[PDB]
């Protein structure tokens, strides 16, 4: 609800500084490069959607095509815990194998 | 229940939600952000470190706008349709499989593997907060 | 319920969405994953 | 509600970031209807930050090739082939992940002594 | 259990 | 003290020294037995000529022909040049003269000894490519095999690959420090080579291998 | 000038031939007959380099940014289902048609030599090829959400128009067509994203070029678009029980590379969303049951390497060996398929289930192996068998050696006597059985494929050996000899249900030193001979960097203008001679190794064999004697 309510107060004031805005236009009228840093920091959000929509299809291709008379099934349910279970042991193996890296630059 | 209740409905819209409002209005911060650093700072005398700025955009810009690594995509996508075709055919050829299937699957020994699955989880969360901890422990270190 | 609320979040992890970098991950199993977990 | 703790944990920061980032716009247009310098960071920063998010992008991809090579694989013999035999791969796997969490575990307490090792020589 | 794991030959 | 701030004046217009005042600066040098100083010049000229050390990718790659580094290696010679141009007067003036009264080394011994620690010491190794190259025109066969320095190594094993007389040296200087095998390592791989070597060559290769 | 600027009557015909299906699907398949060369479907990118120099044009671009415009806004106004697959099936063979004409290797190996040793002149006629070539428009569209989404929705169709439909449907088409681009992307991406970005990104900012993005710089990679769909992977295995050999190949091939893939696996498991999502309406079961159904279709004899059966089994066990060899400590999709309950780092079986009942992927893998004999007359000793039973036997111990699915594998394998079943399986090796009618001795055996299946029957064989000792050793600590004298009696050569078998002793076949593996003989090479395999090498020589140096060897003597044309002959038949050699040298060290590791294997088998045996000596006196015999000429 503070997090909520945090998403009112600074966007009401988001809105509120437009005014400004348009003042500053109206005082300028009596930048494409950035236009273009916009657009590009904001192109790339639709390759990770168009990504994502991928991924999605992939799994559904593979998990359809394995299994699809029961996809209410308890088998993909282990294959996906299972499969959660293998990325986080991964990360914790990443993240210890640097920790035990850093001890190497203490052993000065 | 109540706790599941509020937390599968109520909650995770929210959470959802809050996430998706913060990258829109990180979004119209970035805008605002930047018609700033246009209207105000119009004065043409703008460089110094925006050279920079524009070599790193043009370099991040010159990456992605290139033929290959666009194209990879649209091909990658019909190098998956194709897989899509060839496997929804030879699923729907044998597409009657499904007693052997059902009832294959349906077992006891998944009851089990549920269990070592939980246990399994357990021991790994722990590992995993431990290594937070060694982490969060040596930082403190690397201060002294 | 836990072995339930593990699939739902194993769930809702590899579907989207717009976070700003984490996308949704492909999930393997069995034989790929075995050779996968091997190649730790 | 654990998991629900992160989740928040990560928006709480987000609105942070996005209210100072909103609030150091502010403060330049309200300087001028009556920090130029300073957004150059914050610019070069999402540049910075974005430049591995590409980087993500190739990764991803390159395993996607990866992947979709194996599917042809997969249907590549699913197609040649055209219950009891799968139940050994499960236990194959467990036995196996024992065995993985088991090596892991080794290397975690190996960091955390090796911690307490300094830890310990500083005070010492 | 076992109806063709058997080992008859 | 005039020497020695003269050679100060100079190294501070090493970048800039013309060939011909350059000699003027040698040929005095030398007419003063001032052998170690001349020789720290010249190779101090050469190194500000060519700072990114052209003359070393050039000759690493092995012979550009129609090359704009030409200028590096060929400005680098006149130094080089002139070294050798001491080293000679350096024996002449002490020629066959021994390098000490019971007990004493002569001052004649000691400004041969301060000259040849600054060539052997030296880090431009395209300078000691260049030195052992004209050290084998002269015949100073006995010079290569006495230096220490890593650089003849590579001089040597880099000619012993197309060369049967230089790999001829390597193996012998191997074997004056006592290195055996790694000279019948050589003259093995040598026998086994693709090289134009006689037969009966090859017979006293691996019989010294043998060895 | 259509009879008002270019720009904007060029927009205009553009929009004017998009309204309706008929003329665009024309204009569309004029575009891709356009796009094919003269010479057939490498340079020469098939359209003029001058196209629209005059005007301020970027070339061809407009025209493959209207077709995506159109296939990504203009898909809704068509009523007609069949209009609509018909359209999306030109547009997926458009965008075949153009990505298939891009050099990959050729751009790599300029990137690599070309300004690094070549000289500066062809790289020009580099930079105006990726700058001409429409790819990189290609390959930035594929970026965009509205691409992924519309082919996701191509994708998501109902099974009964599948199930009725005809294997010629245009659904069935268009699907694979969107498949086999999506596998192109996924292999291209990362190329692109490499040599095309930062090019494209450099000229447009030298020179002056307008060019409106279409790509969202959130998505870094093109898994990032995909992976917020749940229901791909779920109709992928749906479509597995159509019959389709194409469209199977197709689905299992993109679900191993997604399987394949780390951000996936990352975003589904940073509890899980795959397992759920396959868990909905009991969707695994019927996927495995649907695999168990097809891997038991014989094959047809006489179309070994055809039967569209086979390829889709070793499609099958190339996925599973994929999935289980990524990420093995965690569980994956693998594991639920084979019919166990796939919990948060733990598995388990549950009670009257699939893999319970030993009706499951697992037990029908288990049975078509014990039910295989790789024996035949006509040939004897066949390829594809012994691949697919190497396959097996990867995935098996893939499976073991993984301590979360050890356990559980190791009992039910005990249960059902799959040792005795693989012993009764196995065939002597002797110099006279052939090797699919060609013999061992010849010396093309070293050049033919008959050395992949030899390097298969020894691993087959060494891991045979390793469960069995493990299995020894396992029935040793449990000091139990309820299992013991069954061992012993199989490894005395005999079976009480007596049948016999051969020893341990007399499978001691595989070491002979009269093929001489390791000697080679030397031709004279005359010329060449100065050409090592230095920069060619893990002990793996490659051809290229030999080929390379050969190549410029022959070249500076064309050069040097001494009898060019007679001696070129004979440095042809030096590099045949030459690329034969590194063959054969690759497949002898291949043999070397395999019998290093099954030589390993034995010892390590007859180590626990007598350690762990508590029967009487004198008896066994005899066997030591053999085995002293038999080691005697191998230590010599």
């Amino acid at each position: 609800s503070n997090v909520e309510s945090q998403q009112e107060e600074l966007t009401a004031w988001l809105d509120r500084y437009e005014r400004e805005l348009d003042e500053l236009y109206a005082k300028q009228m009596g930048e494409r490069t950035y236009k273009l840093a916009e657009k590009l920091t904001d192109q790339l959000d639709e390759m990770g959607k168009d990504l994502a929509k991928m991924i999605k299809e992939i799994n559904d291709m593979s998990n359809t095509l394995s299994k699809g008379s029961k996809p209410d099934d308890p088998l993909t349910q282990i294959v996906r815990v299972l499969n959660g279970h293998l990325a986080q042991l991964q990360w914790i193996d990443t993240n210890a194998a640097a920790l035990q890296a850093k001890v190497a630059a203490a052993q000065k | 229940d109540a706790i599941l209740s509020r937390h599968d409905l109520d909650h995770t819209v929210r959470a959802f939600n809050a996430r998706r409002r913060h990258a829109e209005l990180s979004r119209r911060c970035l805008h605002l952000a930047a018609r700033v650093q246009v209207l105000r700072n119009r004065g043409y005398a703008l460089s110094g470190d925006e050279d920079e700025l524009k070599q790193k955009l043009q370099q991040i810009d010159k990456t992605l706008n290139d033929p290959a690594q666009g194209s990879r995509l649209e091909e990658l996508w019909s190098r998956l349709i194709v897989l899509r075709g060839y496997a929804e055919d030879l699923k729907d050829q044998i597409n009657q499989a499904g007693i052997t299937e059902s009832d294959g699957l349906g077992e006891e020994i998944e009851a089990k593997a549920k269990k070592i699955l939980e246990d399994y989880d357990k021991q790994l969360q722990h590992l995993k907060k431990q290594v937070e901890e060694a982490k969060k422990d040596f930082e403190e270190w690397e201060k002294q | 319920a836990l072995f339930d609320s593990l699939l739902a979040r194993n769930k809702k992890q590899a579907e989207g969405e717009t976070a700003l970098g984490e996308l949704p991950s492909l999930q393997l199993g069995l034989a790929d994953l075995r050779q996968r977990l091997r190649k730790l | 509600l654990s998991s629900d703790i992160l989740a928040i944990d990560q928006l709480r920061e987000l609105v942070k970031q996005d209210a100072d980032n909103a609030r150091l716009s502010f403060k330049a247009i309200d300087n001028l209807k009556l920090s130029n310098a300073d957004l150059i960071s914050y610019f070069s920063k999402t540049a910075d930050e974005m430049e591995e998010m590409m980087k993500k992008f190739e990764k991803t991809i390159t395993e996607i090739e990866a992947h979709l090579t194996g599917v042809e694989a997969h249907a590549m013999a699913m197609q040649n082939v055209a219950v009891d035999e799968r139940v050994y791969e499960l236990a194959a796997v467990l036995r196996e992940f024992e065995e993985s969490i088991l090596k892991v575990a080794g290397v975690v307490g190996g960091v955390k002594e090796g911690v307490t090792e300094l830890q310990l020589r500083d005070f010492m | 259990i076992l109806p063709m794991y058997k080992l008859s030959p | 003290a005039l020497l020695a701030e003269s050679l100060r004046l100079f190294e501070q217009v090493a970048g800039s020294l013309t060939p011909a005042n350059l000699t003027t600066a040698v040929e005095q040098y030398i007419s003063l037995k001032y052998y170690a100083g001349a020789i720290q010049l010249c190779l101090t000229v050469a190194q500000q000529k060519d700072r990114g050390n052209t003359a070393l990718s050039w000759v690493n790659d092995g012979k550009p022909a129609n090359d704009s580094r030409k200028k590096a290696f060929d400005e680098r010679k006149i130094c080089y040049n002139l070294i050798h141009q001491v080293l000679d007067k350096l024996e002449s003036d002490f020629a066959g003269e021994p390098e000490l009264v019971d007990g004493r080394p002569t001052l004649a011994a000691t400004k041969r000894m301060e000259a040849y620690n600054v060539v052997n010491d030296s880090s431009d190794e395209v300078f000691h490519f260049d030195l052992y190259e004209w050290y084998i025109e002269k015949g100073w066969t006995d010079r290569i095999l006495s230096i220490d320095s890593p650089h003849v190594i590579t001089y040597l094993q880099r000619l012993a690959e197309t060369d049967f007389r230089h790999a001829e040296l390597l193996c012998r200087f191997y074997t004056t420090r006592s290195r055996f095998f790694e000279a019948a390592q050589v003259q093995t791989n040598l026998a086994k080579s693709d090289l134009n070597i006689s037969l009966k060559d090859r017979i006293i290769l691996l019989s010294r291998a043998k060895g | 000038n259509p009879f008002p600027g270019p720009q904007e009557c060029m927009e205009m015909m553009f929009r004017e031939f998009g309204t309706g299906f008929e003329q665009s699907n024309a204009f569309i398949q004029l575009l891709t007959t356009l796009l094919v060369p003269p010479e057939g479907l490498n340079d020469s990118v098939p359209f003029p380099e001058w196209l629209g120099s005059s005007i301020r044009t970027l070339g061809i671009e407009p025209y493959v940014d209207f077709v995506f415009d159109v296939f990504a806004n203009r898909t809704k106004d068509i009523s007609d289902p069949s209009q609509l697959r018909i359209l999306r099936l030109s547009c997926l063979d458009f965008v075949m048609v153009c990505l298939v004409t891009f050099n990959e290797d050729l751009i790599v190996l300029g990137h690599e030599s070309n300004i690094s040793i070549d000289d500066a002149m062809a790289a020009t006629n580099l930079a105006t090829y990726v700058r001409l070539h429409p790819f990189s428009r290609v390959m930035e569209w594929l970026f965009n959400e509205k691409v992924i989404t519309s082919l996701i929705n191509t994708i998501h169709q109902d099974p009964i128009s599948l199930g009725s439909a005809s294997p010629d449907s245009p659904l069935v088409v268009s699907i694979l067509r969107a498949i086999q681009v999506m596998i192109k992307a996924l292999e291209l991406q990362e190329t692109y994203l490499h040599l095309v970005r930062p090019e494209v990104l450099r000229y447009q900012g030298e020179a002056g070029v307008r060019r409106k993005p279409v790509a969202n710089a959130a998505y870094s990679a093109f898994e990032d678009g995909i992976l917020s769909h749940l229901s791909l992977v779920v109709d992928l295995g749906k479509y597995c029980n159509l019959g389709h050999a194409e469209l199977t190949l197709a689905c299992l091939k993109l679900l191993e590379k997604i399987s394949t893939s780390s951000r996936i696996l990352s975003a589904w498991s940073p509890r899980n969303k795959a397992i759920v999502q396959l868990e909905r309406n009991g969707e695994g079961e019927t996927i495995s049951a649907s695999l168990s159904a097809s891997i038991m279709a014989t094959l047809d004899p006489a179309l070994a390497a055809s039967g569209e059966n086979y390829r889709v089994k070793l499609a099958i066990l190339d996925f599973l060996y994929a999935c289980l060899r990524a990420t093995p400590d965690q569980p994956t999709i693998a594991h639920q398929l084979l019919g166990f309950h796939c919990e948060l780092s733990k598995l388990g079986i549950e009670p009257k289930g699939p893999f319970d009942m030993q009706k499951s992927l697992f037990h029908s893998l288990l049975n078509v192996l014990i039910t295989l004999t790789v024996s035949e007359e006509e040939q004897g000793m066949r390829g594809y068998l012994v691949t697919l039973k190497y396959r097996v036997l990867r995935i098996l111990q893939l499976l073991w050696k993984s301590p979360l699915s050890a356990s559980l594998v190791m009992d039910e394998l005990r249960a059902t006597n799959f040792l005795f079943h693989m012993l009764l399986r196995e065939v002597q090796i002797q110099p006279q059985l052939p090797w699919d009618g060609q013999l061992v001795t010849g010396c093309e055996f070293l050049l033919s494929d008959a050395s992949l299946a030899y390097i298969d029957y020894l691993a087959s064989r060494a891991a045979i050996f390793e469960y069995i000792g493990k299995e020894l050793c396992s029935v040793s600590q449990n000091r139990i000899p309820s299992i013991k004298r069954q061992i012993f009696d199989a490894l005395n050569g005999q079976i009480f249900v007596p049948l016999t078998i051969p020893s341990i002793f007399d499978f001691f076949d595989f070491i002979n030193t009269d093929y001489k593996w390791e000697e080679i003989p030397s031709p004279h090479f005359t010329y060449l001979k100065d050409l090592d395999l230095g920069p060619c090498i893990g002990v793996h020589y490659d051809i290229r960097k030999a080929q390379e140096i050969l190549a410029l060897k022959r070249k500076e003597y064309e050069h040097s203008q001494l009898a060019t044309p007679e001696f070129l002959e004979t440095v042809e038949l030096e590099e045949k001679v030459l690329i034969e050699w590194l063959t054969v040298r690759n497949r002898a060290n291949l043999l070397l190794t395999a019998r290093l590791n099954l030589l390993q294997a034995w010892a390590n088998l007859l180590l626990v064999m007598i350690e762990s045996n508590d029967f009487k000596s004198t008896p066994k006196m005899a066997f030591l004697l053999q085995a002293l015999q038999a080691i005697l000429p191998t230590l010599e």
